[PDB]
């Protein structure tokens, strides 16, 4: 009854064309989120996709009342009728706000003229990814917002809470991520026209190499060494040491054309591609390595070093420089 | 004469003022009705329902004296009188449902109860924890409660016959099994404030029949069948090295299946513990046969294949005993 | 002139909140679906969609009017201010109501006040699905609608026609790939909820698969990988490369097979009859390599018969397994093709 | 072998210039005509690409009309309005339009050139 | 002069009702109708469906519309198509269809002196086409576009092509990623009933898939497979290892293609004109390797109890009766 | 503050946004520049690309002039719905986002002369025809069109707000592309025609250029090891014939896992790419070394090869010698050939 006439006094004669303040201070607005989840990190399609709840804070003198010792909560459709900022996220590339039951919004006023306006938003966010080290890459992916067309002249937007103003970041669980660590950045991008308010909430993702350990590089190094047993085997066993080494490059060709299947397409050379395309040298070259002492025996037996010294030769160097070739590359990328 | 209640009822209804507003908290009564639990997504972590989600609360404002007890209506007056504004806070993704007209009922009583449900699809967040997949158990759960109104001034409560299901069969369930469900409920602090969050708890259960048929017994047989090279005569050099690493690359084809239905998740499973094993069981006895030809051609130990007749089918039985119980039982 | 009189007085003191006959009578709607094809059925999704003409028919005494004019055309901003039954499909997902180029509703009112209204919809419906039997399954989807806020007290469903023909479906409204669409049953029942009662039209059509593409691709190429297993019982015993090689790359290329039967198939979590066959396939090129172990295992020379001492006799073992494999391979598949040809 | 052959052209005192295509069918490709005035260098004339937008030269912009028989895969060009300085040799292009549809260099397909004489 | 042309507006608007066709009373209201296609892509076999996007242009005349006194045709806001009456035209076998509205609807009202009206739409529709696969991918499509009035019949309202043949145009320039485009034609007709015939127009096409990537990934790798199992034939019956194991990975190698073509080409569950041959010769390559089974029988296992006919006999056989499949697939698919 | 609200109201009484500015007095000619903040991924099995453009039109229109203190008027966007605005398509679009979010991301703003300014955020994505025979060394030129989509030529025409070259302004982090590298753009404007008159069309040509180092790890490096590995058996004795046999069969089954992969990276295309060729040429240099042995094990006379101690032994066969030479030799001159084909383009 009386809460109604309060609420009825302060819509009319609204202008909602006009900011608070209008001819006076810029109006400050805090800004505090909830990140609900994240999910999506496509490296396909180099963006990243987050649930939250922003919410926004303002004074509006306009809509001080008095008597009433209550924070009023209005239905969301009330949100219409009031000025909000113009507030907008330069990175994303679609985003909705959840609409059941009703539209996830909040209007919540204060005897003091202060206004919460909440909104649940999932949006997707464009983040430029550098996977030449994939899959032991760092990613830092960046959420960026601002106001359309107001400049600091007119509005200014600030972190309420400080380095608590993003909330909710220990509790996210990525399959392929952690959180190493988040920033909030509050800077004005000055123009020659004037400065705009920006705020910058940035997230350090840092890749698991667990999976990638038991479905990569273990298969690859297994392979590798089996490689090795035709050095053992002796040289006259000709349709075994050659059965032994084109299974194995068979066995490679199958590895490699696997994971480009099931991984993500990056249609460039990364860490990952260096290791396999090594691994695929090393069978290669065992095979070889028979060859040559096959030819050297029965090419030119007849004619006529020797033919046991290359495969003894060979039963040291091989393991010593796949190791030295694993020494470099996992010094190279970590 | 139903027109002039309708009418007056709406006449001086201000509906952004909840029921009771400052006066007490709005006491609101939920029903729901699982119609279908759809699939579960693993890879994105979700899983889609679809639900009759029922409110009951008390609007004194809209009491009538008349002969009719209850007023039933359409989704047309749903915009006219105020509505709680629940929302599911585990859902990526919701609609409702709008053919061939909005699916929504709205009932007032002469008392001023009203009752509103309407139907709902519900892509809600389920964080699987698959330590022990395929062999995995999970309850994923669906939160709703208000999003601007706290506990002083929204309370939902569970009605009686709270959570109801019908044909299980009917669900689209193809690799869980619906063992349970459970509700709870609770308050959640956020900055805004502290709200009643309601949860319900449904228990799933993964089925093992493909992947036996698919991965264990395959990736078994072929443990077995390298087992074969030892009982060939350590001279056929040709035989026992072909059968060996076509084991291997066997098995490699094998591996492939392992993560395939599943996100790409840094941590061994119990699928994967059990093909990275087997691949290193057909592994070692291709190793065991470079070791005996060496010795014996190219330079206790000539015994070597009579001891691996024994250690190897002992150690991988010793391994399946330890690894089905470890996760069966314990 | 007249015409334009007559649209503006009828919704004069009209109310579309309140259904015809209100605390007089029960709202009886009269319905009929024409399909115009019955679009994809999709088993990883278990749902199939139909296109078809919705037909509803019901009399509000409160549209009558008197005129020349026989039968009124409404545009579609006077048509949302009548009453229409909430009509609703219960198994429905997300169905798309069309909107090119304009809305594709329809009502017109006689004189009598009898309404036909009718909408064209792309309906998307849940149907469960057993694939126990894959790919020698049948289905029947079924698509059930009625009445939402309204029980049986206040709106009916009728079929306008018998039942049989109350649902059509065109001679080329068939978008099925994979089924055949054997035909529909159209019934009618009562459906008890929480809040009450109500009618809900059923109709349910038959899906049965086509397996001719599984045994080309499937069941063929695993019979005849199987038969080259078998093969090698007819090699001599001391070609141990030949015959070892024979086993372990059939085993291969069984594992080939096996792997992408699987992914033509939804992934279900338990074994279709599809999956049986391939484990009993895999069974025995299995045992035909351990077979070539007991073999291997009893011969002396190695050596074998020349053109013209003594000589490996042909194994016992290989006599019996070019019969037994060969017989206990014939005797499954006549009992695992009778079992589910049967169903 | 894709060759461009140009008929028309001659002594004008209207005249309009066409340009075969065979061996390869350039509905995709962007078809342009390019004028090479004696020892200046190679002048941009108008050109047409798959959605029919046309593009002229400020020299000819309003006076020399191009258009392109998918069908039949040729592109014609209209002269009227002809002038002294107009003659030069015509050649008739086709290319992918890459770096520049109006550079010379971003054309690959060339006709064999049609030469026109105007007399007054 | 511009305030002019806002009277006469004002005027044609005025007293128009919407809910009136032109002619209420009179003869039918003829409608021409051209379509300007700008692309056609996702020819799915999958989904049996086709997307296309086009400028449909709508011609008719309505005198309720005629304006006097101003020589130039009055091309008006599009908004101003909701105050008009436009046909009920619909895509009878659309799918899913909508209006562009970057950076605002696509649509047009063009007012001319006489009367007509001009009313073009930009839409993307996905229409049905049901495709007759046994023959793929040697086959010939036919997808159609069906357009309707969904509340008028012949009585009202009237279909023509305006142009006649000329009616649709850009046809020629689409270029399909696996088909080309043969022919198409514009069909006017009347669906005749019991209660009226109602108008409709037809636009089909005629789709040629491209044979060449076919011929390259899948006829000639299967081919040659099929020859180098042939070469058993050319070793020695006493080479028990090197024919077992050329005839064996031949097979292997026949299920390579025939498996992983099945993942890379539509999921079209029934036999067509690519399996029968895929089918044929894995039947030929399991045969070459049945053949050295009977030689290898006839020379130890009967032989105690000569070997050469038979490899002399396959020598010529399986090239022959190789080339006649091949003779009588292709003229029965061509 | 009362004074800013007046001319509001004051603006639109009389107004009519349903005719241009001008209207049959002279050509409403409207000034364009486009910033692009992010050239999107680019969709090879789509042919189409992705686009973040901040979309700016200005034009003149006289009934909206005002007097007042302030100079520059901002217009609520309920406001800006009120008012005749140039009605641009993107002729190419396929499926465009105006973003509203949180609130509509469009602002317009007049001067007291009359002259609008209209800004609006926009994601098109729009498609770019390819032709992918040189794929992957392959180079396109993507265009972005856009004009008035009702008024033609003689009512409504479109110029670049300044020099063309200078318009179009991509940022120095725009970039977000993987398999290609955006070398420049060209701008320009031309004449289109349609069935309903001559429209001005707007056109900007963003030319990429396919990354190629990918491919030559994972396709092209293993397909020539491959024929290398198949070539290799040349220098085995004849008299292993099960090793050469296996050698033989089980490259091909090497080339033919690559052959299947390697196709799986491309779209879906009905034609032959130069990557087809590529590895069709490379499987012929497989199936032929099997071939060259079946011919050469066809006159090896004894099944016995020579011994270290040391009877006749068969010698090098003929055929060996030569195919040692011939088949470096020709796979070497094709991909001399191959390259300076592709590369030269
Ligand atoms: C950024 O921009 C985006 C857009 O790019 C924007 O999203 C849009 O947000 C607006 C709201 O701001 C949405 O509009 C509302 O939509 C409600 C229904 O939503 C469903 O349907 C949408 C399509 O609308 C058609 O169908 C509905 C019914 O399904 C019908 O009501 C509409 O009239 C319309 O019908 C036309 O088309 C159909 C075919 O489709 C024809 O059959 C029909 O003949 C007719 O031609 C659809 O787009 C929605 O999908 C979106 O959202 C879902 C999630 O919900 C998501 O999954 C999808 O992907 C997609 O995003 C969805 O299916 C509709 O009920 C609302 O109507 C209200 O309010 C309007 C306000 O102007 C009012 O005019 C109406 O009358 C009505 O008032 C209520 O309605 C009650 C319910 O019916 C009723 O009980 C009340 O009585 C009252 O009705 C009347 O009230 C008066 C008195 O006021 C009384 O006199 C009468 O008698 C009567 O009772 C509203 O239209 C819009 O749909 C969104 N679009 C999209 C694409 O999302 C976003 O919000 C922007 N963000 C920001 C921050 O700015
Ligand atoms: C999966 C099979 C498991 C079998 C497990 C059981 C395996 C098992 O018991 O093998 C022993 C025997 C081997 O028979 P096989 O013919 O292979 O071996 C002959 C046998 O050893 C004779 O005794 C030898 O004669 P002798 O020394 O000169 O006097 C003869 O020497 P040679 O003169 O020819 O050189 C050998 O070749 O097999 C059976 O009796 C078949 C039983 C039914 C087997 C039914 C199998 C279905
Ligand atoms: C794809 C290849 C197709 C080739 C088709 C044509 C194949 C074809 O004609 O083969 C026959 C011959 C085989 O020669 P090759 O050296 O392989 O075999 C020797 C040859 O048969 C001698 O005649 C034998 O000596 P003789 O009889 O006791 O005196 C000698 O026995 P031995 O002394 O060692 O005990 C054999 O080893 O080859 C050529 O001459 C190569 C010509 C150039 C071929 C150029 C091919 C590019
Ligand atoms: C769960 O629901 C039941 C009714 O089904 C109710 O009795 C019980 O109290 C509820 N539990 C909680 C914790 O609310
Ligand atoms: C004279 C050598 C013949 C070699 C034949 C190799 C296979 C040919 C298949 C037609």
């Amino acid at each position: 009854s009386f809460v109604k006439e309060t609420v009825d006094k302060l819509l009319k004669g609204y202008d909602i064309r006009l900011r608070p303040d209008f001819g006076g201070p810029p109006v400050c607005v805090g800004m505090n989120i909830d990140i609900a989840s994240i999910d999506m990190v496509s490296e396909v399609n180099m963006d990243y996709t987050l649930t939250m709840y922003f919410q926004q804070y303002w004074r509006d003198k306009r809509l001080a009342y008095s008597g009433i010792p209550l924070n009023l909560t209005l239905d969301n459709r009330v949100a219409d009728q009031l000025w909000v900022p113009d507030t907008y996220f330069l990175n994303d590339k679609k985003s909705f706000v959840h609409g059941v039951t009703v539209k996830n919004r909040m209007i919540r006023l204060h005897p003091d003229g202060t206004v919460l306006y909440g909104l649940r938003i999932t949006t997707t966010a464009a983040c430029m990814m550098d996977l030449r080290r994939y899959p032991l890459d760092e990613q830092n992916c960046t959420l960026e917002i601002e106001s359309y067309g107001y400049t600091t002249d007119d509005i200014e937007f600030y972190w309420r809470g400080g380095d608590k103003a993003v909330t909710g970041v220990e509790r996210i669980e990525l399959p392929q991520f952690s959180i190493v660590e988040h920033r909030l950045v509050s800077r004005n991008v000055v123009f020659a026209t004037g400065a705009y308010p920006r705020l910058s909430l940035s997230f350090r993702l840092k890749r698991n190499i667990g999976y990638f350990i038991l479905q990569t590089y273990m298969p690859s190094i297994l392979i590798t060494i089996l490689s090795w047993v035709s050095f053992w085997i002796n040289y006259d066993a000709s349709a075994a040491r050659v059965a032994l080494g084109i299974t194995t490059v068979l066995t490679m060709t199958t590895i490699n054309t696997h994971l480009r299947e099931t991984l993500p397409k990056i249609p460039y050379v990364k860490a990952i591609d260096m290791y396999l395309m090594g691994c695929f040298v090393f069978v290669f070259l065992a095979l070889l390595e028979y060859a040559f002492v096959n030819y050297i025996f029965f090419g030119r037996g007849p004619q006529r070093t020797d033919v046991n010294a290359i495969d003894r030769w060979s039963r040291i160097v091989f393991p010593f420089t796949f190791s030295l070739f694993n020494l470099v590359y996992w010094l190279y990328y970590v | 004469d139903v027109t002039v209640i309708l009418n007056n009822l709406l006449e001086g209804y201000d509906n952004k003022l909840r029921p009771d507003i400052g006066v007490k908290p709005t006491l609101i009564h939920t029903d729901m009705y699982v119609n279908s639990i759809g699939p579960v997504n693993a890879i994105n972590m979700e899983y889609t329902i679809d639900i009759f989600f029922a409110q009951t609360w008390y609007d004194r404002r809209l009491k009538f004296n008349s002969t009719i007890k209850v007023l039933r209506l359409n989704s047309n007056m749903v915009g006219k009188i105020w509505i709680p504004d629940t929302f599911f806070r585990n859902s990526k993704k919701a609609d409702a449902h709008w053919i061939t007209t909005p699916n929504r009922m709205l009932r007032i009583w002469n008392d001023g109860r009203v009752l509103y449900t309407l139907r709902l699809t519900i892509d809600a967040e389920c964080q699987l924890q698959l330590h022990n997949f395929p062999m995995d158990e999970h309850s994923c759960p669906l939160e709703f409660s208000s999003y601007g109104y706290p506990r002083e001034e929204i309370v939902y409560q569970w009605k009686r016959s709270s959570v109801e299901v019908g044909d299980t069969r009917s669900w689209r369930l193809y690799q869980f099994s619906f063992v349970g469900l459970r509700n709870t409920t609770e308050v959640v602090k956020t900055t805004s404030g502290d709200y009643v969050v309601m949860s319900v708890y449904f228990d799933l259960s993964r089925r093992m029949g493909y992947f036996t048929i698919q991965t264990y017994i395959p990736c078994t047989l072929i443990v077995v069948l390298s087992w074969v090279s030892f009982w060939i005569n350590k001279d056929a050099v040709p035989a026992r090295t072909s059968l060996g690493i076509t084991t291997v690359l066997t098995m490699t084809t094998l591996s492939t299946i392992a993560r395939k239905s599943l996100p790409k998740v840094s941590y061994v499973t119990a699928m994967d513990l059990f093909v990275s094993v087997c691949f290193i069981f057909v592994f070692s006895a291709l190793v065991e046969y470079g070791t005996l030809h060496y010795f014996v051609s190219n330079r206790r130990i000539a015994k070597m294949d009579s001891y691996a007749r024994i250690f190897f089918p002992t150690a991988f039985c010793l391994f399946n005993l330890v690894y089905w119980v470890s996760y069966l039982y314990l | 002139t007249v015409f334009t009189r007559i649209l503006d007085r009828l919704l004069d003191g009209y109310d579309n909140r309140l259904r015809p006959g209100l605390g007089e009578r029960v709202t009886e709607v009269k319905t009929d679906i024409f399909v115009t094809s019955f679009g994809p059925v999709s088993d990883h999704d278990m749902e199939y969609t139909i296109d078809v003409f919705f037909r509803q028919s019901w009399k509000d005494e409160r549209l009558k009017f008197k005129g020349p004019m026989t039968v009124l055309r409404l545009n579609n901003l006077m048509a949302s201010k009548i009453w229409t039954p909430d009509t609703f499909f219960h198994n429905g997902k997300k169905s798309v109501a069309h909107n090119m180029t304009m809305p594709n509703k329809l009502l017109r009112i006689t004189e009598d006040g009898t309404l036909l209204y009718t909408m064209r919809l792309t309906v998307r419906a849940e149907c469960p699905m057993h694939l126990e039997d894959f790919p020698m399954d049948a289905h029947a989807c079924p698509l059930k609608f009625g009445s939402y806020a309204y029980t049986r007290a206040e709106v009916v469903y009728e079929w306008t026609r018998e039942p049989a023909r109350s649902v059509v479906v065109a001679e080329d409204g068939s978008r099925l790939n994979q089924y055949d669409l054997l035909g529909q049953t159209v019934d009618s029942g009562i459906v008890q909820s929480s809040t009450g009662e109500y009618v809900v039209m059923t109709t349910h059509f038959h899906l049965k698969r086509k397996i001719g593409y599984f045994v080309i691709q499937t069941y063929l190429p695993c019979i005849m990988t199987v038969i080259l297993s078998q093969v090698s019982f007819w090699l001599n015993r001391e070609s141990v490369p030949a015959r070892t090689v024979f086993g372990v790359t059939t085993v291969l290329t069984m594992t080939t097979l096996s792997i992408s039967a699987r992914n033509s198939l939804p992934k279900v979590a338990y074994a279709t009859a599809m999956d049986w066959f391939i484990a009993v396939c895999y069974a025995f090129v299995f045992s035909a390599l351990i077979e070539f172990a007991t073999v291997n295992y009893f011969t002396k020379r190695g050596y074998a018969w020349d053109g013209k001492k003594t000589f490996n006799s042909v194994s016992k073992i290989d006599r019996l397994s070019r019969i037994a494999f060969p017989l206990l391979f014939g005797i499954f598949n006549l009992v695992y093709w009778a079992t589910y040809l049967n169903r | 072998q894709v060759q461009l052959q140009e008929s028309g052209g001659g002594l004008v005192q209207s005249l309009r210039v066409s340009c075969a295509a065979s061996g390869r069918t350039f509905t995709t490709y962007i078809m342009a005509w390019f004028r090479q005035a004696p020892g200046k260098e190679r002048e941009f004339l108008a050109a047409m690409d798959q959605g029919r937008i046309q593009y002229y030269g400020d020299s000819v912009r309003g006076r020399f009309t191009i258009s392109r028989d998918y069908a039949k895969n040729s592109v014609d060009l209209q002269l009227d309005g002809l002038r002294p300085e107009d003659t030069a040799v015509y050649y008739c292009a086709a290319g992918a339009g890459f770096w520049g549809l109006r550079t010379a260099s971003s054309y690959h397909y060339w006709g064999q050139g049609t030469q026109v004489t105007v007399s007054s």
